[PDB]
């Protein structure tokens, strides 16, 4: 039901907002969506990822500086690059994780991803 | 500024200057200070009679004249400073620790002392 | 900020048994999922915490752990699932949030 | 091997002492502790430890504490005894609403002077929550209790305060989200000062405190039991805007020499009913997020009902809300209304005369405040208790059962410095 | 556990360490409490300082730089430990406290400090 | 009691013994005395509890095992010692108490302690 969009071929030096939206989902339910990365040959590694009932952030300590995540739309959500270099080719996903006993663990609906390249 | 985070005794012994600074550091919240305030002094006082007495005053680290009884754990050396954490063994043999202080006195006060006089 | 994976790389016959571990570098309780990737795919959710399948995966997959030591056995191998699987830590002993936080892996697994 | 004595050994045990204040009103005090403009707090890895809300000591100090100061800052202040005298008194029927027929009187009386051999007739309106009908009228409590009147500069804002351990104690705080009240929790970090907490009193709504970071917390003791409250902590505020919409004056009556009397005045404009506005949209969503973690613990497909209030006094059926020291207890009916399987206008009364935390013997009046007051709080909680379907209604009780929402993640321990273990090594 | 009883000094000083112990061991009752628990500190530390400045810290027998001065008393040590109870001795000597206190004080000082540094 | 008075930091290192007790020595001039005998033995314990930490415990002269950084000085001690007044002293340096102090604690805890276990 996620589906990611905003992504391309972008030069190196500029800035990139990606976005997601659920489709079926409103997001006033108790999940966090978070985004992963995976560069080509490489394993899956966190972002970050923002609380939608309350809109609270967390990031990979990595990624501070970098990214930064918001809630727009009550069905959408975006992550934005402050700046982006080769190194940050990857392939990028939003993911749910939804509230099992006392973990927000269940990170079963993830999209397809949209690839970044630099 | 609290240790024990992990920390096995071993390595927790490395960061007694920090803990040990920590103890000194008439209106409804007037008097309430003053009282406070005594209080804070007399644990302070305390600790540092037992050490002047069993003559570690001064020391972080003190060995001293008292041999371990083997009645008082089941472990080695080897294991407790390695993989325990020094709240979990201060909880395991905390039912000795007035044997152990009163063998602490004595070792000073006669061997130390009326032996050497 | 939590897991680490060692195995690397393992190969099984069909039929066989392979397992996997994981390990954290601060306590987390419980708090380890697993992920299933195959090639070209986003990845499937195995496992909620140390001892919890989700509905749907076959019961040959399985898996314990507590504190910072964390498993995954994966056994009656069938031919070519082929995956990379990976940890997650769940629980965050930082911020106190219980949500990913820190994600790692790989193990090539090949049969 | 031999035995080795450490001094500055990271151990705790569970302790009790006093706190230390840390931060005219009449709260604040104004004798506490400046706070640490950069304090530090302190995490602890790999540390798990157990808290318990509902036995925290932490909660009757601060109970103590603001009642004693209650009464120290409220006590040299003017007595009104010579008011208990028989009033003739008429409704005020000059410019009102409906709404507001038989609410207000206008009272008159015999009052003594600067001097003793003579006396006044002076008036005052009364709200009706006030008065006894013996047209001969009694103020409430002059056959119970004596009634002080507060004194006119004292500010009653909700002032935080902080909270801080003396040399020798610490304080540790559960950092743990989705943690209930109580048990082991895996984060903890050490503070010496608590975050400031401000002594909001009210009843049925908590108003102004912390939030929940992940989901809308209940918290109860043993929850199956229903014969204990239910706190429940929201993850988003609901705002509420109270009015009181009568433009009022005030008079300073002499009641002898060095004392005066703050009696109502006359209302300019005309007179209208008190009343909160709560946003409905945003209560609707609210209450659905209470709901579905309420099933948690009564079954998924449960009928969650929620009523209005049991039966009993002003105290307990009314939400109790106190801003810009005027007191108000709103009807708080409509707010609860729904099984789960604009704005919501809560008429509200006015009362001068109140009866507090010390419940007898003691009586305390609430001098008018000229002008219209405009109050908007953040609704962060609620008091809940419980009676197929179950059934949830507001609820109430002695004010320890707010504090302790603030404090819930708090527990006072005591450091314990010197041990041994085994060495090789010997002197 | 006061000594003292038929204990001459030799014996006598065989007891320090129970003794120096119980050194430091708003209602009519509620003020006085706090009173009293600052008296006690205060006389805890003043004998501390003295030990501090004497060099006698951590010690319950001290041997000093002072010479016994003959004007100080009229017995030989083989008298006084022997026969002498504590209690009777501190009052034989008890207006030359102040002699023996500034003498130990300088004996610090000046020999095991401004001419060792 | 006092000394600087006139008395470079050579002589007045030598009169540490007066100046060092000095340190120690509900009606409205009631509750006040009982808040100012509390005042004066938390300072006392305060420095008391310094000279404990970096070693000094019990001496009025300390050498220690922290080097001295030129950063903290632009005279040799042939020029502070006879030409300064402790007080000019203690002003010209004020600016580096907290790095000393801290030093100072290091050479204690790990120097002696941890390097000699
Ligand atoms: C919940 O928090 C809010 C925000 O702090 C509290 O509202 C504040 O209430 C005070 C007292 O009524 C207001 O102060 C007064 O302002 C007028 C000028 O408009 C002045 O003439 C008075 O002497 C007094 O200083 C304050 O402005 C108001 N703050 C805001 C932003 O509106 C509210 O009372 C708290 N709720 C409860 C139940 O305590
Ligand atoms: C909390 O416990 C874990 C082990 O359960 C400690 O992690 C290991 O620490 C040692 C150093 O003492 C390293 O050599 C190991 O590589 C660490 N293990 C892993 C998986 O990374 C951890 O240090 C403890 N926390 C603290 C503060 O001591
Ligand atoms: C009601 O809740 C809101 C949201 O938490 C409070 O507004 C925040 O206040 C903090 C400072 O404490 C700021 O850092 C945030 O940026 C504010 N957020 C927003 C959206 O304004 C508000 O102060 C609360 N009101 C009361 C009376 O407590
Ligand atoms: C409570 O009062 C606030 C203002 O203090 C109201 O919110 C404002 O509504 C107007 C439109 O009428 C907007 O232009 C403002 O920007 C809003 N201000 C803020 C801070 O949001 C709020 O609607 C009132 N609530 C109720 C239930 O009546
Ligand atoms: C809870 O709601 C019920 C239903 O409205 C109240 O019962 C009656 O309500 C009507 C108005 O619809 C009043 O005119 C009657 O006087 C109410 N009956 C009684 C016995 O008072 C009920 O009182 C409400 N309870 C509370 C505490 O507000
Ligand atoms: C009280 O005084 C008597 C002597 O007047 C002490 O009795 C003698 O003690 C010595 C040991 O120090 C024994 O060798 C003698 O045999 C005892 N004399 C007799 C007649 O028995 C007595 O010890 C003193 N009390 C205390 C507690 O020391
Ligand atoms: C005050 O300063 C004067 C110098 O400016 C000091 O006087 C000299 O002291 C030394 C001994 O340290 C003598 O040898 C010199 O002969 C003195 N000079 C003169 C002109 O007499 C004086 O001692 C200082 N005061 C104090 C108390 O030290
Ligand atoms: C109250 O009574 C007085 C006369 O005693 C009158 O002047 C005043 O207008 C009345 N006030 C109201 C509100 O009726
Ligand atoms: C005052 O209020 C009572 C109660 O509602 C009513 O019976 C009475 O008639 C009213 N008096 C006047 C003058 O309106
Ligand atoms: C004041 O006292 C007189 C005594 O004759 C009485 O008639 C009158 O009603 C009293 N007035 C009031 C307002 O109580
Ligand atoms: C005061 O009068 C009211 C009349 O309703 C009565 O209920 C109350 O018990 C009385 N107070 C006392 C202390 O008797
Ligand atoms: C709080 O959580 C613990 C498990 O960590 C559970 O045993 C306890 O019953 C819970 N409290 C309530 C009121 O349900
Ligand atoms: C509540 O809403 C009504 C309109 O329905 C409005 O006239 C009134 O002023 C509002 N009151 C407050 C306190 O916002
Ligand atoms: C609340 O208002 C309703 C009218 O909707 C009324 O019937 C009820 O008695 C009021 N409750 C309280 C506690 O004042
Ligand atoms: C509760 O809902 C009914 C409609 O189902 C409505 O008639 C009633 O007035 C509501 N009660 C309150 C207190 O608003
Ligand atoms: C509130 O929730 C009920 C279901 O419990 C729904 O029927 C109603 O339309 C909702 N109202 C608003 C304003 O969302």
């Amino acid at each position: 039901q996620l589906v990611e969009s905003g992504g391309g071929l972008v030069k190196p030096g500029t800035s990139l907002s990606l976005t997601c939206k659920a489709s079926g989902f409103d997001f006033s339910d108790n999940y966090y969506i978070c985004w992963v990365r995976q560069a080509p040959g490489k394993g899956l590694e966190w972002i970050g990822c923002i609380f939608t009932q309350n809109v609270r952030t967390y990031y990979a300590n990595w990624a501070k500086g970098r990214f930064t995540i918001s809630k727009t739309s009550s069905t959408t959500v975006t992550l934005q690059m402050t700046s982006l270099t080769v190194a940050d080719t990857a392939t990028y996903f939003c993911a749910r994780f939804s509230d099992t006993g006392p973990d927000y663990g269940l990170g079963n609906l993830w999209g397809p991803g949209s690839l970044v390249t630099v | 500024f609290l240790g024990a985070a992990g920390s096995t005794m071993g390595a927790a012994s490395m960061t007694l200057t920090v803990q040990a600074r920590n103890l000194l550091s008439l209106t409804v919240w007037g008097i309430k200070q003053l009282q406070a305030r005594v209080l804070a002094v007399e644990r302070y006082l305390r600790d540092q009679q037992l050490l002047g007495i069993w003559g570690c005053s001064g020391k972080l680290i003190c060995c001293t004249n008292v041999p371990w009884n083997s009645s008082w754990s089941n472990r080695n050396l080897s294991e407790i400073w390695d993989n325990m954490t020094w709240l979990q063994w201060d909880k395991e043999i905390s039912n000795y620790t007035q044997i152990i202080y009163g063998l602490l006195e004595e070792s000073q006060n006669q061997q130390e002392k009326n032996e050497q006089d | 900020i939590v897991m680490t994976q060692t195995p690397a790389s393992v190969e099984a016959a069909v039929g066989g048994t392979v397992t996997i571990k994981c390990q954290a570098s601060q306590r987390i309780g419980s708090h380890v999922s697993w992920y299933q990737q195959k090639p070209g795919q986003r990845p499937k959710l195995l496992i909620y915490g140390a001892s919890n399948l989700e509905s749907g995966v076959p019961s040959r997959f399985s898996g314990s752990g507590s504190g910072t030591q964390f498993t995954l056995t994966i056994s009656d191998l069938e031919c070519a699932d082929a995956a990379t699987y990976y940890c997650q830590a769940t629980y965050d002993p930082y911020t106190g949030g219980s949500y990913g936080a820190g994600f790692g892996g790989g193990t090539a697994v090949v049969v | 091997l031999w035995v080795t004595v450490y001094y500055g050994v990271p151990v705790w045990k569970d302790a009790e002492t006093t706190l230390f204040c840390a931060s005219h009103n009449v709260w604040a005090t104004h004798a506490c502790v400046p706070t640490d403009p950069n304090p530090q707090e302190i995490h602890l890895e790999n540390v798990t430890e157990e808290f318990n809300m509902w036995k925290n000591n932490m909660v009757e100090q601060m109970h103590t504490d603001i009642i004693s100061l209650w009464d120290q800052s409220l006590k040299p202040c003017v007595k009104l005894t010579p008011l208990c005298v028989t009033l003739q008194c008429t409704n005020v029927t000059n410019n009102i609403t409906d709404d507001m027929r038989g609410e207000l009187k206008n009272c008159s009386f015999n009052m003594t002077t600067e001097l003793r051999d003579k006396k006044q007739k002076v008036y005052s309106l009364f709200y009706r929550l006030d008065v006894v009908q013996i047209k001969e009228y009694r103020l409430i409590n002059c056959n119970t209790s004596a009634i002080t009147q507060a004194c006119p500069k004292v500010s009653f804002e909700p002032i935080p305060i902080h909270y801080c351990a003396p040399a020798g104690f610490a304080i540790l705080k559960c950092k743990d989200k989705k943690f209930n009240g109580t048990g082991p929790c895996p984060s903890v970090s050490t503070v010496q000062c608590t975050h400031g907490i401000k002594p909001v009193v009210s009843t049925q709504l908590l108003l102004n405190g912390s939030l929940a970071e992940e989901e809308v917390m209940i918290r109860s003791e043993n929850i199956t039991n229903n014969a204990k409250n239910i706190l429940v902590q929201f993850n988003t505020p609901v705002q509420i805007n109270c009015t009181r919409p009568n433009n009022n004056t005030r008079k300073s009556i002499r009641i002898g020499p060095g004392q005066a009397f703050y009696a109502t005045g006359d209302i300019i404009g005309d007179i209208r009913q008190a009343h909160c506005n709560v946003s409905k949209a945003t209560w609707n969503e609210t209450l659905g997020k209470v709901v579905k973690q309420l099933r948690k613990h009564f079954g998924n497909n449960t009928i969650i009902r929620f009523a209005n209030s049991s039966g009993g006094d002003l105290e307990v059926t009314t939400h109790s809300f106190n801003c810009g020291g005027e007191f108000f207890y709103c009807n708080t009916s409509g707010l609860f209304n729904s099984t789960w399987i604009d704005s919501i206008t809560l008429p509200c009364r006015i009362k001068q005369i109140i009866n507090m935390w010390q419940r007898i013997g003691q009586a305390m009046y609430a001098p008018p405040i000229q002008g219209v007051i405009r109050c908007v709080s953040n609704i962060t909680g609620l008091i809940l208790t419980r009676d197929t379907t179950e059934t949830f209604r507001p609820g109430g009780g002695d004010m320890r059962d707010n504090w302790r929402s603030e404090l819930y993640k708090y527990k006072v321990v005591k450091i314990e410095p010197l041990g041994v273990a085994p060495t090789r090594c010997k002197r």
